[PDB]
């Protein structure tokens, strides 16, 4: 359904962007 | 032999730290030389500070994995459709690959538990069936244990 | 309508029973009524005490589970072929069915690991392999981790 | 194999040994 694309790019987006943000560490991380 | 940089050193290091960290987490050991011991020691504290983050549980828990394959291929062209390249990512994809595995497992659990039970109840009915009816059905297993 | 006797009462009963009982021990929750919850509870017990019964442990954990159907029903025939009946042989014959169901997982693991492991080491080769040669290779995550 | 089949009606016997003396005990178990 239409509404699970919606959860697949969600979870897409959100490890994009934790992957993104664990350069602001040193050791990288959250 | 190629040094680092070879593809071939690339699949076969990125198969054992996949490897390491995939079964670390499903446990919940794979032999391996110590700069990939260092890098499976940072991979495994970095999946601990995700298995923390609770939207992207929620998120996980949510999607349906039934054709896991296309969800696996679907999230990591999307997570690199920008174009962009980061260590963060290949981190957060390896990350997701071991969810997968979890997610997957948990929907065969039901259908084993349907199956052997299936097979169970055969055999009680054509066998221990007429044998049970002797005893008054289950209330005999009560007065059995003592209740 | 029939009671506690009825062969309908006893496949209910026993499916009810049966499931929460591998449940449990898969969890390691199924709505019942007041007496088969007092059975369940003994029926947990029991289990418990035969997972502490080690010599039985490394004997299941010895036997090849990859025709596990087979397995089941030579087992289940072979518990029952001197023609007796008893209540300890049917709880026997229930834990039995909850230790396959944990045998069956356990084979499926690895070949979920295997899956999976394939779909994301042939995305990484195909996407991913150029810039990781760009960092050197997996040397350049140890450098990210600031190793 | 042969040596299966071995380990499998060890399993049976020990699981009817366990269920036959389970009688011994009020409350029945091990």
């Amino acid at each position: 359904s239409e509404s699970q694309e919606d959860i697949i790019r969600n979870i897409a987006r959100h490890l994009a962007q934790v992957g993104d943000s664990m350069d602001r560490s040193i050791p990288p991380g959250l | 032999g190629g040094g680092p940089t070879s593809s071939e050193q690339i699949m076969k290091t990125g198969a054992l730290l996949l490897q390491g960290f995939i079964q670390d987490r499903a446990g919940r050991p794979v032999p391996q030389d110590a700069s990939t011991k260092k890098l499976s020691e940072s991979l495994k504290r970095i999946g601990d500070e995700l298995d923390s983050n609770m939207e992207l549980q929620r998120m996980i828990a949510a999607v349906d994995t039934d054709s896991p394959r296309e969800v696996f291929f679907r999230v990591a062209a999307d997570m690199f459709s920008d174009g962009n390249f980061n260590w963060g990512r290949v981190v957060a994809l390896f990350y997701f690959a071991s969810k997968l595995v979890l997610k997957a497992l948990s929907t065969k659990v039901p259908e084993l538990i349907r199956t052997i039970m299936g097979w169970t109840l055969d055999f009680l009915r054509e066998r221990l069936l007429g044998w049970i009816q002797d005893q008054g059905g289950w209330d005999g297993l009560l007065s059995y244990f003592g209740t």
